[PDB]
This record gives C-alpha cells, sequence and structure tokens, in this order.
C-alpha cells in the first residue's frame, strides 16, 4: 500500500 | 434549520466533490474505441484507476480525514473505493444528460452475470430516489468514513468524524423533502446495500482475475 500513502499528504 | 458551520462544512465538501473531471482521452474513448470485450476491460480499467485517482483527493481533503493513524486511514480507502465508485457511477447513470454507452461497455466486459443484475439493479434502485448533488457528495463522504470498517484500531475516533455528516445529511432530508419523511432512511438503506457489493466484489474481480492486467494502484486496493 505505497502508492495510496504516496498520493495522499501532497501539496 | 441549518447552521452556518454546517452550511460552510456542505460547502467545501461540495466544491471538493464537484472538482471532479473525467479527463477527456479517457472519456471519448468511450465512444470512439471499438467494443471488444478486452476493449471495454481496458477502458473500465483506466476510468476505475483514475476515480481512484480522484477519490484519494477528495478524501484527503475530508476535515480531519489526515488526522487519524496512518494505517487506519489507509484501511478507510480499501473498504470503501468500491463503495464511493458505485455511488459515483450510479450518479451518472442517473443524471439527465454518453451513459447509455459506457453501460453496453460494461454488460460486455467479461463480468458473469450474478454480478450485472445486482448493480444494475442498484442503479435502478438508486434512480428512484432522485438524488440531489449534495447527498451524492455527502453520502460519499459518509461511505468513507465509517466506523465498522475492518481492521480499524480506533473505530471511536471516527465516530467524530461521521457523525457530524450524518447530522448534515438528516437535517438536508428534513429541509428539502418534509413530503416524504422516508427520503433518509432509504439513503441509509444505499450504504447497507453497498456493503454487499463490497464484499462480493472481489469474487468478481476473481472471474477477471481467472482468465488479464491490473493497474497498480488498482492491485493496491483489490489486494491482488
Ligand atoms: O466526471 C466524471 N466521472 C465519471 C465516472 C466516474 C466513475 C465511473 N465508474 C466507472 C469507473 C469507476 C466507476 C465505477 C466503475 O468502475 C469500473 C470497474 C469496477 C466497478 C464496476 Cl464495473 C461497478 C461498480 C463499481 C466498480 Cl469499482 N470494477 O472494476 C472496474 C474496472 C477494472 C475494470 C465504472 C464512470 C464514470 F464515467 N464520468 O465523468
Amino acid at each position: 500500500h505505497k502508492i495510496l500513502h504516496r498520493l495522499l499528504q501532497d501539496s | 434549520e441549518l447552521t452556518p458551520d454546517q452550511a460552510t462544512l456542505l460547502h467545501f465538501i461540495m466544491d471538493s466533490y464537484n472538482k471532479q473531471r473525467m479527463p477527456q482521452e479517457i472519456t471519448n474513448k468511450i465512444l470512439k474505441e471499438a467494443f471488444s470485450a478486452e476493449e471495454n476491460f481496458l477502458i473500465l480499467t483506466e476510468m476505475a484507476t483514475n476515480h481512484v485517482q480522484v477519490l484519494v483527493e477528495f478524501t484527503k481533503k475530508l476535515p480531519g480525514f489526515q488526522t487519524l493513524d496512518h494505517e487506519d486511514q489507509i484501511a478507510l480507502l480499501k473498504g470503501s473505493a468500491v463503495e464511493a465508485m458505485f455511488l459515483r457511477s450510479a450518479e451518472i447513470f442517473n443524471k439527465k444528460l454518453h451513459s447509455d454507452l459506457l453501460e453496453a461497455r460494461i454488460r460486455n466486459s467479461g463480468i458473469s452475470d450474478e454480478y450485472i443484475t445486482p448493480m444494475f439493479s442498484f442503479y435502478k434502485s438508486i434512480g428512484e430516489l432522485k438524488m440531489t448533488q449534495e447527498e451524492y457528495a455527502l453520502l460519499t463522504a459518509i461511505v468513507i468514513l465509517s466506523p465498522d470498517r475492518q481492521y480499524i484500531k480506533d473505530r471511536e475516533a471516527v465516530e467524530k468524524l461521521q457523525e457530524p455528516l450524518l447530522d448534515v445529511l438528516q437535517k438536508l432530508c428534513k429541509i428539502h423533502q418534509p413530503a416524504n419523511p422516508q427520503h433518509f432512511a432509504k439513503l441509509l438503506g444505499r450504504l447497507t446495500e453497498l456493503r454487499t457489493f463490497n464484499h462480493h466484489h472481489a469474487e468478481m474481480l476473481m472471474s477477471w482475475r481467472v482468465n488479464h492486467k491490473f493497474t497498480p494502484l488498482l492491485q493496491e486496493i483489490w489486494d491482488v
């Protein structure tokens, strides 16, 4: 579940 | 009797929810491309992974979602994405303005007939409710912030984030529709119906899997 955490907390 | 706090919480969610835009080069593929089963599966995959990008970029904007357990906030999307894709597709299929083409592509994309019937039964059922865009937007946010999700540790913490949305939606049902006090009860009944679809959706994937290629993002939510 890397991309969801990556796509979260983005400017 | 709505408050200015609720009115500004509705305003944020709506403009967070109206920002959804299907990219032009996908939406025009629905008509321009052929209706082969493999091509139908290809387009449906792109729309799914795109709406998931849309979905994360509407959920992180939900007030207080970022202020939660990293592992539990991930678990919400895992268990709410399928139901929020059903709710967003149900809105487009019952909107009065290409819906008919996408339906034909879904019906001819390799899905077993056991899952087609409930799917469009639900779409029809949702249509008879004649929901506003405010109800679709609030319902999507309510669906995501669910306290009884699986693999959830702080269930009581989620309750604090959901209850206000339910409070707002309940007022709207009493305000805009006094000629029907069951509208709010029937709205909440669709969340119950979505659970059935959410849980026997991995079987729909299974049949699709034992035959194809999913995107990494779609593999990352549906456990493939
Ligand atoms: O602004 C906008 N938004 C849209 C718009 C938004 C969402 C959708 N559907 C498409 C794409 C996302 C969502 C649900 C459905 O997803 C395809 C889909 C589904 C599915 C279905 Cl088969 C029914 C209900 C729920 C799900 Cl998960 N299950 O798998 C897929 C992909 C893998 C093949 C079809 C279709 C749209 F046209 N259009 O304009």
